């Protein structure tokens, strides 16, 4: 049970709890509910690598207090 | 102009770099408002690619997408990030009025060898961030204004 930051589209970080044995979509769902934004409207990267829905969180080299970046899908 | 070219962008991923800053939009650019027909993204590229300043190539710019997909979609962080299906995406993206933005900026910046910057504006019309797709400076870039997270207008850099 790791604590991390997800930096939002405004450049501001928010603390999320995460399990390395769980897939990336678990964190998508946490961000989606807390920041009021549909899952298919954003993606996450970590150290410049895109995170993928069915990849385990532990495969990305996550650490306590590390930062994931949220990327809005921009459409207009 | 002078100021915008002094911005050091932060590299993030692929050819995407980013800036956090507040600007008065009208002080730095003139805006040509685009119509609400689903095509603003491609209208703005058409308008910005040429001094005659017309959006009537918008269909042509849209028709670049299948070819850019062949070249790049397999490697676009956003497509990968969102787990998009290639064939699903290409079929929708070519339809009249289908919205576009960050993914097509990423593909086309590369495909045409240009720099596209989407400047993000809050409720009050203040630029609050920007995404730059490419390595060029803003004075040379295709500058777009993103409004209400649902529309783009074209920006002409002011002098």
């Amino acid at each position: 049970p790791l604590s991390i930051l997800v930096r939002n589209e405004r450049g501001h970080s928010n603390i999320y709890e995460v399990f390395l044995t769980q897939t990336v979509d678990t964190l998508k769902k946490k961000v989606s509910q807390r920041e009021q934004v549909h899952e298919d409207q954003f993606w996450l990267s970590f150290e410049g690598r895109p995170m993928e829905d069915k990849e385990l969180l532990g495969e990305y080299g996550l650490k306590p207090q590390c930062t994931v970046i949220k990327h809005l899908r921009l459409r207009g | 102009v002078n100021r915008l070219d002094a911005i050091v962008w932060e590299n993030i991923e692929g050819n995407l770099s980013r800036a956090f800053l507040t600007l008065d939009l009208h002080a730095f650019f003139n805006v040509n408002k685009e119509v609400g027909d689903g095509n603003c993204f491609y209208r703005a590229l058409s308008r910005l690619h040429s001094e005659s300043r017309t959006s009537n190539e918008h269909l042509y710019y849209r028709l670049l997408i299948p070819d850019a997909v062949d070249k790049y979609f397999d490697i676009e962080p956003e497509a990968i990030g969102l787990g998009l299906n290639k064939q699903e995406y290409v079929s929708k993206a070519i339809l009249d009025g289908e919205w576009a933005g960050s993914l097509e900026a990423s593909m086309l910046s590369k495909f045409l060898d240009i720099t596209i910057i989407i400047w993000i504006v809050d409720d009050s019309g203040t630029i609050i961030s920007a995404n730059r797709y490419g390595e060029g400076r803003p004075s040379q870039a295709y500058n777009l204004c993103m409004v209400g997270n649902a529309h783009f207008d074209s920006l002409y850099i002011r002098v």
